[PDB]
């Protein structure tokens, strides 16, 4: 079935996957493209010298290990598989509570 | 009948992938929603929130 085919593909992808190593661990740097969809800027406080903003922060890179050529559809997995992939260590330098 | 219920629940998640929605490539999932507001909280005017 199509569901079993996709499950086999995903299991093959995540098998033998080292999360400690970024894509191209011994080669050129990986390119991470950023998008931000600012939902709102809530409060701009003069007493704390801060401002709260809610955003849809999106990153896009290219991992060659998560490449499949069996199914032709753009897979959308549960949000819990992100704990088993490598994701860039992005941080906001001037944040206080997020 | 605890044994039979455990064997049902074990057969139920045998080969289950919780990373694929039901009918991933063959259909569209249809989530039927409902809401029961137990308490409509205080509307804060300063934060424009509720
Ligand atoms: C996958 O995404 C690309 C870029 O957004 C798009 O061109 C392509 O049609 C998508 N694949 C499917 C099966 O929709």
């Amino acid at each position: 079935s199509n569901m079993s085919l996709v499950k086999e593909t995903v299991d093959r992808l995540l098998k033998g996957y080292d999360i400690r190593l970024r894509p191209d661990f011994g080669g050129p740097p990986v390119a991470v493209g950023m998008n931000i969809d600012i939902a709102s800027i809530d409060m701009v406080s003069e007493v704390n010298m801060d401002y709260t903003l809610t955003m849809y922060f999106q990153q896009a890179w290219r991992d060659k290990r998560l490449s499949y050529n069996v199914i032709p559809l753009n897979l959308t997995l549960d949000n819990r598989v992100a704990d088993q992939l490598w994701v860039p260590d992005t941080y906001f330098l001037n944040d206080k509570k997020s | 009948n605890t044994t039979v219920f455990t064997r049902i629940l074990d057969r139920l998640l045998d080969g289950y992938d919780n990373r694929l929605r039901p009918g991933l490539g063959e259909r569209v999932t249809e989530v039927k929603t409902d809401i029961f507001v137990t308490s409509f909280g205080p509307v804060s005017d300063h934060d424009m929130e509720y």
